[PDB]
RNA sequence: AAAGAAUUGCUAGUAAUACGUAAAUUAGUAUGUUACGGUGAAUAUUCUAACUGUUUCGCACUAAUCACUCAUCACGCGUUGAA
RNA sequence: GGCUACGUAGCUCAGUUGGUAGAGCACAUCACUCAUAAUGAUGGGGUCACAGGUUCGAAUCCCGUCGUAGCCACCA
RNA sequence: AUGACCCACCAAU
RNA sequence: UCAUCUGAUUAAUUGUGGUUAGUAGUGAAAGACAAAUCUGGUUUGCAGAUAGCUGGUUUUCUAUGAAAUAUAUGUAAGUAUAGCCUUUAUAAAUAAUAAUUAUUAUAUAAUAUAUUAUAUAAAGAAUGGUACAGCAAUUAAUAUAUAUUAGGGAACUAGUUUUUUAAUAAUAUUAAAUCUCGAAAUAUUUAAUUAUAUAUAAUAAAGAGUCAGAUUAUGUGCGAUAAGGUAAAUAAUCUAAAGGGAAACAGCCCAGAUUAAGAUAUAAAGUUCCUAAUAAAUAAUAAGUGAAAUAAAUAUUAAAAUAUUAUAAUAUAAUCAGUUCAUGGGUUUGACAAUAACCUAAUUUUAAUGAACAUGUAACAAUGCACUGAUUUAUACUAAAUAAAAAAAUAAAAUAUUUAAAAUCAAAUAUAUAUAUAUUUGUUAAUAGAUAAUAUACGGAUCUUAAUAAUAAGAAUUAUUUAAUUCCUUGGAAUAUUAUAUUUUAAAAUAUAAAUACUGAAUAUCUAAAUAUUAUUAUUAUA
RNA sequence: AUAAUUGAGGUCCCGCAUGAAUGACGUAAUGAUACAACAACUGUCUCCCCUUUAAGCUAAGUGAAAUUGAAAUCGUAGUGA
RNA sequence: CAAUCUCUAAUUGGUAGUUUUGAUGGGGCGUCAUUAUCAGCAAAAGUAUCUGAAUAAGUCCAUAAAUAAAUAUAUAAAAUU
RNA sequence: AUAUAUUUUAGUAAUAGAUAAAAAUAUGUACAGUAAAAUUGUAAGGAAAACAAUAAUAACUUUCUC
RNA sequence: GAAAGAAUUAAAUUAAUAUAAUGGUAUAACUGUGCGAUAAUUGUAACACAAACGAGUGAAACAAGUACGUAAGUAUGGCAUAAUGAACAAAUAACACUGAUUGUAAAGGUUAUUGAUAACGAAUAAAAGUUACGCUAGGGAUAACAGGGUAAUAUAGCGAAAGAGUAGAUAUUGUAAGCUAUGUUUGCCACCUCGAUGUCGACUCAACAUUUCCUCUUGGUUGUAAAAGCUAAGAAGGGUUUGACUGUUCGUCAAUUAAAAUGUUACGUGAGUUGGGUUAAAUACGAUGUGAAUCAGUAUGGUUCCUAUCUGCUGAAGGAAA
């Protein structure tokens, strides 16, 4: 008699990096098939809706007055900060770059377009 | 008509499962609706098959036919495909080839219910009590003021469980995505949401 | 839209005629019946087949070949065999 | 009992590798015959046994029930 | 009157 | 071997000798024989063939200590990588663990409708879709003197239509591995604080063993909601754990042996005897139910309670007025089956073509369609009417329902508190059913108490509890016992103990011994 | 055929799944083959009894064997790989 | 010619060496062996069995619909006429 | 009127819309819009062709205007 | 007051999406459309996710170029999740990297691509059977039988009572369902050893249960007149068969008997017997297979041992506390 012995290894699919935490720039902060969560601040969405890291900070799941009947998943810069962010406001952002104080460094990066 | 035998357009065979022991206090099915005299399970929560409750029927049809005006009204329906493999075979190869259907019935739950014109209570008790003979629970005899049972020892009347208003209890102690849908109504948000 | 297999009349003033004519039976109606005339033919005897009279031979038939007659099978019923 | 092939025009047999609405025989109606029967020339009948599905189009097809020979055969 | 029936055709020395 | 049976001039039987055999001959063909036995001899050699198989593997002490999972495997009796293990180190070191803080709101309070602090409440950062719950959509089921659709029917005068049908709507009522709009707790996990540092990670260089698990508990698939079953999940033990308990007892209940010792706490479990160790209250049971392996639907007898009728029943005649209910009916007056099911009658007194029917101090009253047989059907005949009988109810009548603390009530906690809310607690018993095979088997003895009458017994069962008892706020106060003393007339009165139950382990502490490690020492002599 | 017959012989032929040198069918003769029937005979049996001899048993002589964790080695219920 | 040597081809249980999968609620026959989806699966992830699938898969989809679109008609020029 | 040259026309063909749930291309980008079901309908038309209609206007702006 | 716009809310993800199922989807991924047809591009990829490894999944970014878009920008194939395959061996490139004394070359590297190993981590380029002639290593780590576990099954019982029963459910009858018991059978499980034949039947011998067949007591029995009976209670003391056939348990049948119960006891019983069956080596028959062989087939034939040590039992002595 023919045997349904046949199914597929489940795919871990869930957060995979929860609140408070600490990030880095592109880390999964959550596997998902569907966009159950959405991208938000600072936060990047892969091919199959994964949802990644794009600044070191700390994620926050939290929801939106904009858009509603939605969740997003974001990384605020700092844990200060509370990401369902203002909005009429500046934004944070971060320059991320070291100024070569070397000489040679410095030169090189200049001398070359 | 089609109590016994559901038609599930895509049939198909199914777990065992349990009875619901019904923790929470349900009283869903454990009230009389229909008729006047009724017939409630007693005894643990059961499996009652098909022909078990066609029996049932025909046994209280016996008093119901002869009354003027009289009706049976069958509460419950043999919903569960229950698949048997013959007592006969090695083990699992394979399940079971479709055999009866069946219903889960919690404790309390009423399973018939008369109402005649010229109907005494102490005949219609009579055919309730033959119709429990016939069946695998223990059951009792349930009148409009007689009171719901939930547990086995325990009872209850519907007339005093609380009446409530949920929306007015969400608006005062709101959730977070309630909360998130008022501040997008309101117009810092809606005007500049620029869709 | 000249009508399948099949089949009918006719050898000369006949057939054919989109040639008419008359009568009888009608109070009354002929695509019928019985008569009249006008025009007016091809084709032919040589084969078979059928029907007849003359003849041959044969003939088990004779209410006569639409005769008569034979065996099996099937039905019912006797007698007598094998075992 | 899920599990291989078969359910046709009255009868038998169709058809096959789709490019589909066949055959005789029986029957009705003529004719032939003195009257049959052959023979001859004329018409009859397929839900090509039921669901659903496809290429432009399946008798055909896929897709499995109501139907036809069936399935026991590691015994010390 | 006795009295429901009849059946076969094939091709030359 | 014996008894028997068979060939016994033939394809006979046998002596001496020879020939054919180990890829191998011989075979009237059986895998028959080739030196006590061959589907292919023996010896020697290869050669210690090879063995994922089986068995064996020898002293002691110390410290740590598994797994039976996942993956792949001509793999499932194996083997590899991991998972779990060990050794020796390392540090930018706390990253490890655990817990808390995080939030919502209320009061007050202080500032500026504000926002800090405090306190109180709320299963209290974030994620989720189980139970739970629910019937929304989806998947299903029910019921309508609903409607409407057409109709099935229906007089009539096709219509209208009327007692069916289907769907679908309307309303109401339900359930589900693969529905979850409500929705747990566990859980996943976040940062900082905190406590573990004689402690955790993490990492370096190396060694392993395991990949047959088992049971028990819980939620499941399968299986018949069968299995010491089977398939995983989770927890624990076993495995690899000695000890106490559970009669005996791999896995259950306790608890972890370093070596003693045995005083003190105990655990689980127990305290009539066997067998270490006890005495009480209060119920209930009478069946040895039961007393460490709880057998059911159902019947019976009780018990409470709730109705209604109750202090007005067995005892007691009479069973009647339509009634003989009507119909059919050989037969049916109660009961023939069908069918019907309520109505008159109230003396002391009457005719064939007219006066509701009167309140008379009251028609009414199911007080019976003879309950029900009986019978040919009736008759006979029981027969609803119903009682005598009440120091009254406060409580001992019937007819039931019921078997409950939800509700209500009582008792108590918690908040404001001169009793406001919320939480908690309080509602059935016995017998029967009863049931196989070496032998009764609660582990055994045996246990249910009785004035008279011993110092003296009185469950050793079940239910709820105590450590005297009642009060009081574990600690008490009181007193009652229990004891004993005293000194008096066996009592008396005063005194005091003492009311801290007990057994119980290889647990713990204690008391000594050993080793190890961290931390101080002391002594003697990489000091 | 027997009191009574799953056997035997005869016969029937829905031959599950006979058939002609893997030979078909039918006889005689033969068979330590197999099945059945009859007669005769029996201790096979109803029903065993008796007796003889060799042991067995006892005395003397010589003197094995498989086995064997160690054995101070009962019954029953319960128990437990 | 044919024989022998050598090469080439045919052929072969004549014979010789070999292998004859594993899962399987003993084995065998049946069935299956890789991927993906849901339940199971117990509100993170993971989660089995010869468990349920009305299961699904071993792909499919592309060179394309072009060209024309500003200085022009005669005539004369070239400050756009 | 009409003749010859010269040409021009007529090769007759859909979309006219940033099209919008008929069929056509399924990768990119940019811009824009909302579907299905159901019910009242309607030549043939019917259970089943196509087609039409099927929520709400507070506020805001613009234009006319009493 | 009106128009017109901009729209806003509700509703919707039931439509649709290249295709299953789930997840997502109108902020649209879905639909129309213009352009285009390029990013279905090329080097380094951090870092996570997953994870034994080999692999796989997301992907910041750096760099080269392309496309569309005023621009912000977006684009390293598709809403996502399947759509695949190691090496080795050839091949075709490409490379400019080797070049065996040198120069070339041959060949090999490097990059690019290719066809299958679906028993789908692929043992080779290439391999099916049968053995009842069988053999060894083993396992009882998974079947034989017997015990155990279990109780569907089987056996018995009970409650209820539709329906029989002339007239009446409960004289006797008793469906379907219901609740138990039992631990006999057919199963199911693999937990016993799987060096337990006591190989399943007979004989010898019985022991035990009682769920009573007869025998004794007794209730009911319009269905007890009597007698036969029917049915139920107590009751296990006693007793419960001889043949024909069959290996048979069984059954049919004959003749009986008061009756010819039902079991348990390793389907009681061989270190006590038999050995007919099932049963190895010969063998033939039907059927199956190319065949060796095979078969729940049918059939002829065919080898079983043991001096008792312990317990137990049957008897019999000695010793002994009397």
């Amino acid at each position: 008699s023919r045997t349904s012995m046949k199914d597929s290894a489940g795919r871990r699919l869930g957060p995979k990096k929860y609140e408070g935490q600490d990030v880095s720039t592109g880390e999964i902060i959550m596997r998902q098939r569907g966009t159950k969560f959405y991208p938000g601040e600072n936060v990047g969405i892969g091919k199959d809706h994964s949802i990644f890291a794009l600044e070191p900070g700390v994620v926050r799941y939290y929801l939106d007055p904009f858009h509603p009947k939605r969740k997003f998943i974001g990384v605020a810069l700092r844990r200060d900060l509370k990401l369902p962010s203002p909005h009429f406001e500046p934004t944070v952002r971060r320059f991320g770059r070291f100024e070569l104080t070397n000489k040679r460094a410095a030169y090189k990066e200049e001398n070359s377009i | 008509k089609h109590e016994y035998a559901p038609r599930f357009k895509i049939v198909q065979k199914k777990q065992k499962g349990r009875v619901p022991v019904r923790t929470g206090g349900s009283i869903k099915g454990s009230t009389l609706q229909f008729g006047k005299y009724g017939l409630r399970l007693k005894s643990e929560g059961i499996r009652i098959s098909a022909q078990q409750l066609k029996e049932a029927d025909n046994a209280i049809m016996r008093y119901v036919r002869p009354l003027n005006n009289g009706h049976l009204w069958r509460r419950l329906c043999t919903n569960v495909a229950v698949c048997i493999k013959g007592n006969e075979t090695r083990m699992g190869k394979g399940k079971g080839g479709f055999d009866h259907w069946m219903v889960r019935v919690p404790t309390g739950k009423i399973l018939f219910e008369i109402n005649g014109d010229d109907l005494h209570e102490k005949v219609a008790r009579e055919a309730f009590r033959k119709a429990g003979t016939k069946l695998p629970g223990v059951y009792e005899f349930v009148s409009l003021d007689s009171l719901v049972r939930v547990g086995l020892h325990s009872f209850k009347n519907p007339k005093d469980d609380p009446v409530k208003n949920f929306y007015d209890e969400n608006a005062k102690k709101p959730s977070k995505k309630y909360l998130n849908i008022l501040k997008s109504q309101e117009p810092q948000y809606k005007l500049f949401r620029g869709r």
